[PDB]
RNA sequence: ACCUGCCGCUACCAUCCGUUGGAUAAUGGCUGAACGCCUCUAAGUCAGAAUCCAUUCUAGAAAC
RNA sequence: GUUUCAGGUGGGGAGUUUGGCUGGGGCGGCACAUUUGUUAAAAGAUAACGCAAGUGUCCAAAGGCAGGCUCAGUGAGAACAGAAAUCUCACGUAGAGUAAAAGGGCAAAAGCCUGCUUGAUUCUGAUUUUCAGUACUAAUCGGAACUGGGAAACCAGGGCCUAUCGAUCCUUUAUGUGCUUAAAUCUUAACCCUAGAGGUGUCAGAAAAGUUACCACAGGGAUAACUGGCUUGUGGCAGCCAAGCGCUCAUAGCGACGCUGCUUUUUGAUCCUUCGAUGUCGGCUCUUCUUAUCAUUGUGAAGCAGAAUUCACAAAGUGUUGGAUUGUUCACCCACUAACAAGGAACGUGAGCUGGGUUUAGACCGUCGUGAGACAGGUUAGUUUUACCCUACUGUUGUCAAUUGUU
RNA sequence: AAUCCAACUGUUUAAUUAAAACAAAGCAUUGCGAUAAGCUUAAAAGCUUUUGACGCAAUGUGAUUUCUGCCCAGUGCUCUGAAUGUCAAAGUGAAGAGAUUCAACCUAGCACGGGUAAACGGCGGGAGUAACUAUGACUCUCUUAAGGUAGCCAAAUGCCUCGUCAUCUAAUUAGUGACGCGCAUGAAUGGAUCAAUGAGAUUCCCACUGUCCCUAACUACUAUACAGCGAAACCACUGCAAGGGGAACGGGCCUUGCAAAAACAGCGGGGAAAGAAGACCCUGUUGAGCUUGACUCUAGUCUGAUAUU
RNA sequence: AUUAGCAGUUUCGGGGGCGUAAUGCUCUCAGCUGAUUCUCAAACUCUGAACAUUUUUGGUAAGCAGAACUGGCGAUGUGGGUUGAACCAAAUAUUGGGAUAAGACGUCUAACAUUCACUAAUAGAUACCACAAAAGGUGUUAGUUCAUUAAGACAGCAG
């Protein structure tokens, strides 16, 4: 009948659970989002840090505790302690609830990223936004892995519109005329961004440079100059393209 | 710590509770290098001692130190070079600090888990100072009685409570005074390891001298 | 039962109307020391908020 | 067939049971009988589900005794033999060993080795320990028999010491030219007397499985589930130092490694109130308050040219939306917007509503359970009672019983 | 327009559940030839039985359609089953003066062997393996007998989960169609399908719509006023706030703000308002209902034996 | 339990350097030994004293849980701490006078005078007890130490 409080049914905890399946029976255990990674990767930091709790769930989400007499019949021992690292070192990850949000996000970095890395609009040489290289992916259909690379992935996303569309899977050259006075304040936004050459530096002439950048960068590179400078910047292409980038097959 | 605000353990109580054979789980302290600058040069070089007392009773703890001494590392290239600094810290973190978890910090339960059966697992370390304790000695030349100063004036942020900052009247690491050291070497009674005065006695030597007065500063 | 329907009631479903002085804060200044110089500040003083207090508007006191 | 006994089967039926401790109860564990170090604060006693460990045994030698000898380790020598086999010698306070945990004890020993033995024997008194100064365990001290060892003094109540264990009843054994069997008497039988063993580990000692969401009763705020209270680890927000980022440049704006606060808008912690009853969740509605200011006002910083944006102050005066999905607060999207800031008021607001959920009984599925049933899993259906009292508020009369003589 | 469920009609929790529950015809299993099987009664006797296998009794499943796989190790049921292992009382033999003691002999069940799954149920893990390391046919071993076949599915069964993909919307934790190492689907524990039917559950669009934007107006009867009649709950005393402290949320206390008759109509902020010795929760050496391979019995039943003989 | 250099080894374990090269010679470097050095303890010790306060364990903490000593509260008022179970004074037959205690003495409120600083805040004001910190201030008050100065300091202004 009506009671005066809850019947009380909850007992979600938000933390990161790694799941280990062994002997038809599922075993999870508490423990922090970065620190399993961290775990694999081989760096220490202890058995306190890395666990939330040291005592092994069947289910973290329901929040139901494995009795010894489960324990004992999977890892051959009753010790959860134990059970817990073995869990942790062969074990994989599973998305709590926090988790799942983080899934979806991924997906969408991870477009983000592989896609965005080489390519050029059809018709000449020339950089363009994410958005546009994004749709045309999309048209053409691609399906993003977390078990794959992302350096990877990117040539295989290129490879689709190698064949679609013209692009530049490669690096392109530019040139910029610089003055002597203003100019030097922009060379030092330049050099340690991208590599420099051809560089032919003059008093009674014009400061002259050369890059070598990807096909989506030369907007980057253009636009730092106007508002540094205070005037308008010379744009010209050394070469349209020029090899290495992702056309070396990295 | 990282895991706590150190304001949970800010002041010393509790018995001594030391990594032991009754102790073994506690994890690696986060200093384990009490060194600064040149430990190899002698106390003949550099006859000057700056010290950093706690002014405050309490526990002061590893992680705290270590930003200390970082804060120092970060005050010898900016002023100097490492050939003007010494550092022994002066205050190890022995006791080890108990921490009692909660499984439902962001979960729930009609007091399940509790205090039925309450220790707490050892986690951190910490080091239990006094009113008048030295937690960094720097030995140096007598030109920096500024720049080691404002190093320790640094390291005095990183730790709990209000921090003392003293220049002594002694050679650093060592017993005796500048008036007093400086007769001992005048007379050939002042003898030196390395970093370390030995000092000849005439109580042990009342008849051996080839060896102590051989090897007079 | 249906159509039309005044009076009335009503709708940003229609219509009308909704003010201006002082004093401050923040801040910006002034004259100006302490501190021969300096400085918005210590004495002093100026401007100044949808602020505040009045104006206005509502009630009208075992108050006149 | 029936009758009477016998053995089987017999939740079809009957009666019962289904430990305790416990930062609620359960799961877990045993702090339930016991031992060492510590907690324990220089006598003794002293608590927690405080800490680090241990006990239910093992030993005819690992018992008793006498004698000889010295161990761990280290150094230097010795065909095979090296890092390591065995044989010397020097040094060697015990760092070795002594059944096991740990603490203590221990060197012509309590260790090692050898020999001989059964004191690991019987009767009896007193005492110690836990303590009620009861029992039990364990121990100690003496006396009397009978022995062992030793030249003898001496030692020998089993284990160097501190743990290593058990009532009544019942059974059984040992003991005695034992006593009794009540008419007498002999035999067996049985009873008794004295000492052991068979054992109760919930260890001062019941024969004992579950489930109930169909449930009930006596109670409990000694105790859970909401509120508030302390508390603030966790959540939220803020400060300080400044290694660094910021092309340059610590602090325009950020800010490591650290440290110091605050808040009670998170969740815990606790159990103080409430269990002869404070109607739980969300939403709608409505008001007020907070500022930790999203917008608007006035300002000040900026890596503030412009536009745009970010940072800070005075300011809470005025605003702060429509929707899809979900019971959902929360979440996520679409659209508007100057902005669509965060919060409190018994997690504001059930005699204001709704009842979507939670949250009774019906039912379905999944997993579990032999089963009854379980599920903090999913699904579907499921009564929302009473104001006319008091105050509070909204308005309405009416007395200012001189409204200041009356109207 | 669709999805879930139940075939339909029907039925049920009198006073909160009308359903997807129950029933149903259909399918299937079991016992039984009369001194039957089943059942009742203390006994005597009785029912089923005015019955006789196309029947009665006892179960399961649930119309039709289409299928209904593998497993008999477990539990339970069963047997044209083999031993003397076990085996009580009566009876038999020995020892004794006898009470008695000890021996053989020995039934049913029991153990042992078999059958049985449209009985209850179950239908895995760990190793290697197609130069493919994915997939794992195949092989080996273990648990415990076999190891999920055909189908089906984030389904009323999926924790993760708001799974992923498509579609439906501007936007969809919803819906539907796909995918399916499926926490924890699956074959009369019935699986899959499905017309007609449904006061059953869900989603969508069309129309309609005061549901809403956003309320307004109208009517009767209440209420209201009046005559007449005229209750009850409830009730320590009571009734203004603020803070403080206090049993940690006061009407009273303390310190403040204040405070001016007597009443009316509204109202829901409080009075931790009223109704109820809290159904939850725990305790108690308190119960009851139900279950079972608790403990202890027991009707009945089976078998053996004495007597009747 | 833990930090540091140093000496003698140094040929050695390893890198080289050194005479054409070596268990030959010396370094950093490890290992061994010696004398110094940093820090260290519920479960170490040579040594070793005398509900509230104090001692004190778990706990981040609690108006949390658990112990020791003493005193209270409960069982107990009275005066004081505005209020209050435990604080302070101080114990309770019924009264009068006296003089006190804690605590007060602008007014509430019984009780005042004199006197020296400090505070320029809307502060601050009866322990328990109702909070507040690290870190800042060319606010003022006092104090410490060091340096400069009639050789022209300091400040300004000028070269």
């Amino acid at each position: 009948m009506s009671i005066f409080t809850p019947t009380n049914q909850i007992r979600l905890t938000n933390v990161a659970v790694v799941r280990m399946k062994r002997a038809g029976k599922r075993f999870e255990i508490a423990c922090y989002k970065n620190k399993v990674v961290g775990w694999r990767s081989g760096v220490e930091k202890d058995l306190d840090e890395v666990l939330q709790t040291h005592s092994v769930f069947v289910n973290v989400s329901k929040g139901q505790v494995a009795k010894k007499e489960d324990l004992i019949s999977a890892f051959g021992t009753d010790d959860q302690t134990e059970i817990c690292k073995q869990i942790l070192t062969k074990g994989e990850v599973q998305v709590s609830d926090k988790e799942r949000h983080t899934q979806l996000e991924q997906m969408f970095r991870d477009i983000a990223t592989i896609v965005a890395d080489k390519c050029v609009n059809p018709e000449t040489k020339r950089p363009y936004t994410v958005i546009l290289i994004e749709r045309a992916m999309k048209d053409i259909h691609y399906s993003v892995k977390t078990n794959k690379s992302t350096k990877q992935q990117a040539l295989e996303v290129i490879k689709q519109l190698k064949e679609k569309m013209k692009i530049e899977r490669a690096h392109m050259r530019l040139r910029f005329i610089l003055p002597v006075n203003e100019g030097k304040k922009l060379k030092e936004k330049l050099k340690p961004l991208i590599k420099v050459i051809e560089s032919e530096d003059y008093g009674q002439q014009l400061e002259i440079v050369c890059l070598i950048d990807p096909g989506c960068f030369r907007e980057i590179d253009e636009l730092i100059k106007k508002e540094t400078k205070g005037k308008g910047s010379l744009e010209v292409l050394n070469l349209k393209d020029v090899e290495e980038g992702d056309e070396k097959f990295e | 710590m990282g895991r706590r605000p150190a304001r949970c353990y800010r002041y010393c109580k509790n018995k001594p509770y030391i990594k032991s054979r009754y102790c073994r789980g506690v994890p690696d302290a986060k200093i384990r290098i009490f060194d600064l600058g040149r430990k190899k040069a002698s106390t003949d070089e550099f006859p000057l001692c700056v010290h950093l007392i706690s002014l405050e009773k309490e526990q002061l703890s590893s992680e705290a130190i270590e930003a200390g001494r970082i804060s120092c590392n970060k005050y010898i290239s900016k002023t100097g070079g490492k050939d003007s600094f010494h550092m022994r810290v002066r205050v190890h973190p022995w006791h080890v600090l108990r921490i009692n978890k909660m499984l439902s910090c962001a979960g729930a339960d009609r007091l399940q888990t509790g205090m039925r059966g309450a220790f707490g697992k050892p986690m951190g370390t910490v080091a239990r100072v006094n009113i008048g304790q030295i937690i960094f000695s720097i030995r140096t030349r007598d030109n920096m009685l500024a720049n080691v100063v404002e190093a320790l004036r640094r390291s005095s942020y990183k730790f709990p409570g209000r921090q003392k900052i003293v220049v002594s009247k002694k050679w650093g690491f060592t017993a005796y005074n500048r008036e007093a050291y400086q007769k001992l070497k005048a007379d050939g009674r002042l003898m030196n390891d390395g970093a370390n005065v030995k000092v000849i006695t005439n109580h042990g030597t009342l008849a051996q001298y080839a060896k102590d007065i051989a090897a007079a500063n």
